[PDB]
């Protein structure tokens, strides 16, 4: 089987600038005079959309700023000016032989300028504690870079292995992240404490930034 | 003109078959092309399963061949794949597209398959009340398998909208999070709705979210 290698795994790049991503096959993709590479783009729950097909021609609704360059075993994607909608994933494909192989994908993020998290913390549902247990949610809203540090308190008490996050794909729009980090506990232990407490660390902030409520 | 449409259905058992179907609207699978399943596991990565032409001639990816079948019918315009003896590691979102020599030109939306022993659970949905700008959202907990798709007041709140990738606790069950941030202004105004739809298990939820 034909290996596509892409290059770089991911790649962070400013609004106007030029992003050029790689993929080498393991032998030639090129044969009757054509060479059978595809781009695609992806966005989280949608399929792969064609962007350039046999290595060097634009999909028909895909904008020029996409082009595509190469021949046998080396091929090249150009994205320029890079727009904020161009946050996604890339991969390349060949069809030269059964069977058809991708490339292992290459994230593209959107630089922009520092941004500090809106945080939020929400109690849990009078409704959910009917069930025996206890969900706390802390947001971090709108946020850019990705890496931000959350941590949980429990009348003061630093909580550890009993929380959850996941982070959002980059903002088509504005370029931030977004975070939700879940604390779950029985009705039992939500009940005997009083204070609840989400601490942001990011580096858009001089220092943590702690929302709390009291139980009550 | 042209779409393709997946169905299937959603959870299979170890060891069990898989089968899906494409529709096809607004072209002939008989005219011209290769119909293909493609796959995405849950890592990203891209697989090329196999395809059925125009003239019913297949073509299999050398790695699944002893349990793939991809047929078709041409009366309904659909084409289908069969995978048997389904393991773990046949959990993705399956893809169905076009090749035309050129070309991969169109898509279906996939379908998201998860192989596993467990049943379908509906989630429960509990309001995060907002308490400038405010913040308010819905958990949707406690589901089995995925997805889970969430709108706020029936498509017509879109800005600012956040739905977070779910995560599986600890029971073996699905959780996640939907948020919107919002003029603070409107809380005593405009009124709040999560949509929630689990197609699994027939799960159609509206919670209104009220400031407490």
């Amino acid at each position: 089987d034909i290996v596509l290698t892409q290059s770089p795994a991911s790649l962070a790049i400013s609004l106007g600038q030029r992003a050029t991503i790689s993929c080498r096959a393991s032998k030639s993709v090129s044969t009757s005079g054509s060479s059978y590479m595809f781009w695609y783009q992806q966005k989280p729950g949608q399929p792969p959309k064609l962007l350039i097909y046999l290595a060097s021609n634009l999909e028909s609704g895909v904008p020029a700023r996409f082009s595509g360059s190469g021949s046998g075993t080396d091929f090249t994607l150009n994205i320029h000016p890079v727009e904020e909608e161009d946050a996604a994933a890339y991969y390349c494909q060949h069809s030269r032989e059964i069977p058809y192989t991708f490339g292992g994908g290459t994230k593209l993020e959107i630089k922009r300028t520092v941004a500090a998290p809106s945080v939020f913390i929400f109690p849990p549902s009078d409704e959910q504690l009917k069930s025996g247990t206890a969900s706390v949610v802390c947001l971090l809203n709108n946020f850019y870079p990705r890496e931000a540090k959350v941590q949980w308190k429990v009348d003061n008490a630093l909580q550890s292995g009993n929380s959850q996050e996941s982070v959002t794909e980059q903002d088509s729009k504005d370029s931030t992240y977004s975070l939700s980090s879940t604390l779950t506990l029985s009705k039992a232990d939500y009940e005997k404490h009083k204070v609840y407490a989400c601490e942001v660390t990011h580096q858009g902030l001089s220092s943590p930034v702690t929302k709390s409520f009291n139980r009550g | 003109e042209v779409q393709l449409q997946e169905s299937g259905p959603g959870l299979v058992k170890p060891s069990q078959s898989l089968s899906l179907t494409c529709t096809v609207t607004g072209f002939s699978i008989t005219s011209d092309y290769a119909w293909n399943w493609i796959r995405q596991f849950p890592g990203s990565k891209l697989e090329w399963m196999g395809f059925i032409s125009y003239s019913g001639d297949t073509s299999f990816n050398p790695s699944l061949k002893s349990r793939i079948s991809v047929t078709r019918d041409t009366s309904k315009n659909q084409f289908f794949l069969q995978l048997n003896s389904v393991t773990t590691e046949d959990t993705a979102t399956y893809y169905c597209a076009s090749y035309d020599g050129y070309s991969f030109d169109y898509w279906g939306q996939g379908t998201t398959l998860t192989v596993s022993s467990a049943s379908t659970k509906g989630p429960s949905v509990f309001p995060l009340a907002p308490s400038g700008t405010a913040a308010l959202g819905c958990l949707v907990k406690d589901y089995f398998p995925e997805p889970v798709t969430v709108s706020w007041n029936s498509g017509a709140l879109t800005s600012g909208v956040h739905t977070f990738p779910a995560v599986l606790q600890s029971s073996g069950l699905y959780s996640l999070s939907s948020v919107v941030t919002v003029p603070s202004s409107s809380l005593g105004t405009q009124t709040y709705i999560c949509n929630v739809n689990h197609k699994p298990s027939n799960t159609k939820v509206d919670k209104k979210v009220e400031p407490k």
